[PDB]
């Protein structure tokens, strides 16, 4: 006898059918589209642009970080006063 | 090899010659014979034998031990306690003599995980190394070096042979894309920027004494020189040294990667980096 | 002229390198064409045969599913109601016509549903388990290597024939470098042997070596197979799987 | 054996085939959308995080809208 | 116009962020012991019917094991060739140190000799002078 | 007890039948193949246990987890009541506590 | 249209001449004569092992198995390998012609 073919892994970028209700739903979103190009580069064919936030997702992004993230000058003023009231 | 010799005069090896290891297997007793059966190992009739005795840490009704000592804050607040991987100058000595580390250019935490040298685990709280400083007396290399924490007597050893040790603070999620950056990489993401310390370790990463990253520069000599005087050595003027453009290479506090900005792209897959044109992006990253 | 092939990798400089006879399937005769090296740690490694028990047992019982199964008495139709009252009946005390003592009951302990054995051995171990394997067959003059695995015609009974006049054995493995590239003449022959089977240097197995007799190795399957089992040793543990991109791991 | 499709894509699927099909695409979006109703009988969490007291640390929090049951009147 | 530009330039610090796959061979060294203490095995090779190969990482294999809690021993553990020859030297090398033969195992199908008691350090250093 | 009279018809079987021949071909697809594919992923078998192993108890929360939205009625509750009686077997019965 | 040879004993018997025809082999192999202590002359060399080698298997008929390869190191490895007999005879096949006593018979049913 002659052994069958090797198991392969399937090659390239893939992307499920949307409209296929079967399909994971993991598998649709942006996060996996761009698992695609991260692995396969251009020919995965999603718009570079993509990847960086959107101007209304840039925004949640800058109004998270001041609510929970403070500058370094306000961490040293508060500090500070700390110190002040302690001593 | 005689035992290979040995293998010529003997029979084919073939699957009905396998045998295991000597006693690699115990032998399985079911309760059939005399010996095993007949109570089979349970006792006389009663809670236990029939299979129902009360749980672990009962003691018959009485008040039990782990239930009568007082509660008490030992373990209070473990999970978000920080780790720090302590790694020592004589381990130090050992990685760079065999050559697993590149005393040429500068030690990051990304090249002590790619030469095996320390195992990190952000996902059980580390936030990185910290200098440690047994093996002190034997170390002998100029090296440039980045730890989240250092011992004095440990940035006295750095200092002492010729090399520069800073302190610098990495976020959960900044830990595991230097620890790891490869696998961040195939996500297809943009590099993201580094978080300053939490408001209790501010004081620590800019104060010159501790090497901090943010601290003042001005500050540095004295402070170096402070050691000198106490440990009993004469400081080094390495803007002379050849290597001082790499010794005094540093990343930006906001810096992930030495040649990476935040909001980049790499695409491993054609190698190329993509660098986001959007005003408003910038200003987000170049913050 | 001799086709003298010497090993790719460094060999220790302690160990000498063990040889073998380079031939041909092109001619009856020709068993001797040239004189090939093999690397020492590959081709004489220890005579672990338990080791070789070890992979071998693994490779028939990871996969295993048993789709054995029996009802409880919990899932036998019927057997709700009590059969009949506990007292004034001169019967043995029952609650149910289906519990394991019944003709037509539940089975007490049976196999229960799809059961899977598996379990993965060490890579260094499985790694191993074939080094010793083929220094197995190579010290029990069960070995022999081949430039390649042209033929000169496609008549099964050429193989056979061959085999006999070699002083192979009854069963013979035949392995080379790609499935993609597999001579044509090869294929045809091998189709048609239910002994004579043809696996590529990937589908190399430590049990497939033992159900045959013989093994057959090409020259370049056997720069493939030192490379990747040599590998094996002096390589670091894994920061991530081997299939993401490495410095130096194609 | 088991079913083809888990038991909550059935209606989806029942919508996808016969008469329902022929169902104009507007109203079929009317069906097939899922949205949660304005809180009525529970207060909203104002924030996405809130700060734990005990350990005080930051913790996400979830809106889980409280079972109301309408009568047919 | 894309919102994206693309640059080769910087792919050099994306290499050198790669990790690699194999333990990399120890860099020569102009004067031995090494500071950490390793030194490489010696040229020319040792003519003893018994060889003692290195780990992977370019260390002498000699492990410290406790079982039990209380039984001590020390294994060498890569012999090739005549494992008994060295069973031999040992219980001499070992010998006046204790005042009594060493008890030991060799378990010739792993190739490795097992020692009651630690004798890590004083193995280490006595391999190191025969040069493997 | 009572004995065949006869003796049943002799077993045959082919052991160089293209199954039995190739057993194992591609068990070391990773090793040697740059560790694309695991081998487990050569498995055949129910969805929930490809390359998984466990006891009873997990099998039948496994199988739940995998394939318990696709399951008849009465298969579910066979497997739900399996679930509370091994739960209570393991967590409270026994001789080991 | 290929018709197989006809299958060869693995019988081999050490020829008397052994010596003769060893030292004509390795004259020829290295076309300069024989030099004293020829037989410590190392192997080392790829090319001259499968000459010397091949050349003795084709004409004494019995060749080197592949598990010796390594250990023919020398002149000499190679003069003491081909001296030693080998006999196709199985042990069993030894008894029956080992002048059996009169009241010991064995049959052969194979
Ligand atoms: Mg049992
Ligand atoms: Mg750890
Ligand atoms: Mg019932
Ligand atoms: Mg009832
Ligand atoms: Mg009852
Ligand atoms: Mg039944």
């Amino acid at each position: 006898y002659r052994a069958p073919p090797p198991p392969r892994r399937r090659p390239g970028p893939h992307s499920p059918d949307p409209e296929n209700l079967l399909t994971p739903r993991w598998q649709l979103t942006p996060r996996y589209v761009a698992k695609q190009f991260g692995r396969h580069g251009a020919i995965s064919g999603v718009p570079p642009a993509s990847l960086w936030p959107t101007p209304e997702q840039l925004r949640e992004l800058e109004a998270e970080e001041q609510e929970w993230y403070p500058s370094l000058a306000t961490m040293q003023e508060s500090l500070r006063l700390q110190q002040q009231a302690l001593e | 090899g005689t035992s290979l010799d040995l293998l010529r005069s003997l029979p084919r090896v073939s699957l009905a010659n396998l045998k295991p290891s000597p006693n690699s297997r115990k032998r399985e007793r079911r309760p059939r014979d005399r010996r095993r059966g007949r109570k089979c190992g349970r006792g006389h009739k009663g809670e236990r034998q029939r299979g129902t005795r009360p749980r672990l840490g009962f003691e018959g009704g009485q008040t039990p031990f782990y239930i009568r000592i007082p509660k008490y804050g030992f373990n209070e607040g473990h999970s978000f306690r920080h780790q720090y991987q302590p790694l020592s100058l004589r381990r130090l000595q050992y990685l760079i003599d065999l050559g697993r580390v590149d005393p040429t250019q500068p030690i990051d935490l990304t090249q002590l995980v790619n030469g095996r040298g320390v195992t990190i685990q952000p996902l059980k709280r580390d936030y990185g190394v910290q200098l440690v400083e047994e093996g002190a007396d034997t170390f002998q290399a100029k090296i440039n070096i980045e730890v989240q924490l250092a011992s004095e007597l440990a940035i006295a050893a750095i200092e002492k042979n010729g090399g520069v040790v800073t302190t610098a603070f990495y976020d959960p999620r900044s830990l595991e894309i230097l620890c790891k950056p490869i696998p961040f990489f195939l996500r297809g993401q943009p590099i993201p920027k580094r978080m300053l310390p939490p408001e209790s370790l501010v004081p620590y990463y800019t104060d010159a004494k501790n090497r901090g990253y943010l601290a003042d520069p001005a500050k540095f000599p004295e402070a170096r020189l402070e050691l000198a005087m106490k440990f009993g050595y004469v400081l080094p003027d390495i803007t002379k040294d050849e290597l001082f453009r790499m010794l005094s290479a540093r990343k930006d506090p906001r810096q992930i990667f030495f040649g990476l900005a935040p909001g980049w792209v790499v695409n491993m897959a054609d190698k190329k980096i993509l660098k986001p044109t959007d005003e408003n992006l910038l200003k987000y990253y170049s913050s | 002229d001799p086709v003298l092939r010497k090993c790719e990798l460094r060999i220790p400089v302690h160990r000498r390198p063990v040889q073998a006879w380079v031939e041909s399937l092109r001619g009856f005769e020709q068993e001797r064409i040239g004189l090939a090296e093999l690397h020492p740690d590959v081709f004489a490694t220890a005579p672990r045969l338990d080791i070789v028990h070890q992979v071998a047992i693994w490779q028939r019982n990871f996969r295993r599913i048993s789709y054995a199964n029996t009802k409880t008495r919990a899932e036998v139709s019927g057997g709700g109601r009590k059969p009949w009252q506990q007292k004034g009946s001169g019967r043995a005390r029952h609650g149910s016509i289906r519990s394991p003592l019944w003709r037509g009951g539940g089975v007490a302990h049976g196999p229960r549903g799809p059961t899977s054995y598996y379990y993965m051995l060490p890579m260094k171990v499985r790694a191993l388990g074939l080094k010793v394997a083929l220094t197995v067959k190579l010290m029990q003059d069960d070995l022999h290597i081949v430039d390649s695995l042209e033929l000169p015609t496609a008549d099964p009974q050429y193989l056979t024939e061959l085999a006999q006049y070699r002083h192979w054995g009854s069963s013979v493995l035949l392995v080379d470098l790609t499935h993609e590239e597999m001579p044509k003449n090869v294929v045809a022959a091998t189709s048609g042997l239910n002994s004579f089977n043809l696996i590529p240097a990937v589908g190399l197995n430590v049990y497939s070596m033992l159900k045959h007799q013989t093994l057959v190795l090409t020259l370049p399957s056997v720069a493939f197979l030192e490379d990747k089992l040599l590998w094996q040793d002096s390589r670091y543990t894994p920061l991530y799987p081997f299939r993401l991109p490495y410095s130096d791991f194609p | 054996p088991l079913h083809r499709y888990p038991v909550h894509l059935w209606q989806k699927l029942r919508l996808r085939q016969g008469i329902c099909a022929r169902l104009p695409a507007h109203f079929l979006r009317s069906l097939e959308e899922e949205r949660t109703p304005t809180p009525v009988h529970y207060k909203p969490h104002g924030t996405k995080f809130k700060i734990n007291p005990k350990n005080g640390q930051r913790e996400r929090v979830e809106d889980v809208p409280i079972p109301v049951h309408y009568p047919p009147e | 116009n894309p919102g994206f530009v693309e640059s080769v330039d910087e792919y050099q610090f994306v290499e050198r962020l790669l990790p690699p796959t194999k333990i990399p061979e120890p860099p020569k060294h102009k004067h031995y012991p090494t500071p950490s203490g390793w030194q490489p095995p010696r040229d020319p090779l040792p003519s003893l019917p018994y060889f003692v190969r290195r780990s992977r990482m370019h260390n002498i294999p000699v492990y410290k094991e406790i079982t039990h809690g209380n039984r001590q021993m020390t294994l060498i553990r890569k012999v090739e060739g005549d494992i008994w020859a060295l069973q031999k030297d040992v219980e001499e090398f070992l010998s006046p140190l204790l005042g009594k033969t060493p008890i030991t195992q060799v378990n010739e199908v792993t190739g490795t000799l097992r020692i009651k008691g630690y004798f890590d350090e004083q193995l280490k250093a006595w391999l190191l002078e025969k040069g493997f | 007890a009572f004995v065949r009279l006869t003796l049943p018809p002799p077993k045959v079987v082919d052991r160089w039948n293209e199954k039995r021949a190739l057993f194992g071909v591609y068990d070391n697809i990773g090793i040697l193949g740059n560790f694309e594919k695991h081998p487990k992923e050569l498995i055949k078998g129910p969805v929930w246990l490809r390359g998984w192993r466990g006891n009873e108890l997990q099998r039948c929360v496994r199988k739940k987890k995998f394939v318990g939205n696709r399951m008849f009625i009465e298969d579910l509750h066979n497997l739900n009541k399996r679930i509370s009686y091994l739960y209570k077997h393991f967590n409270r019965h026994g001789k080991y506590r | 249209v290929l018709v197989c040879p006809p299958l060869r004993s693995r019988a081999y018997t050490p020829p008397s001449d052994l010596q003769s025809r060893l030292e004509s082999h390795i004259k020829e192999v290295l076309g300069s004569s024989l030099p004293n202590n020829w037989q410590d002359i190392s192997l080392d060399d790829g090319h001259m092992k499968f000459r010397l080698l091949a050349g003795l298997a084709d004409g004494l008929g019995h060749a080197v198995p592949n598990s010796r390869l390594h250990q023919m190191c020398r002149v000499r490895d190679v003069l003491d390998f081909y001296n030693v007999p080998v006999q196709d005879k199985s042990k069993f096949d030894e008894l029956v012609a080992s002048n059996l006593p009169p009241n010991l018979k064995i049959s052969w049913s194979y």
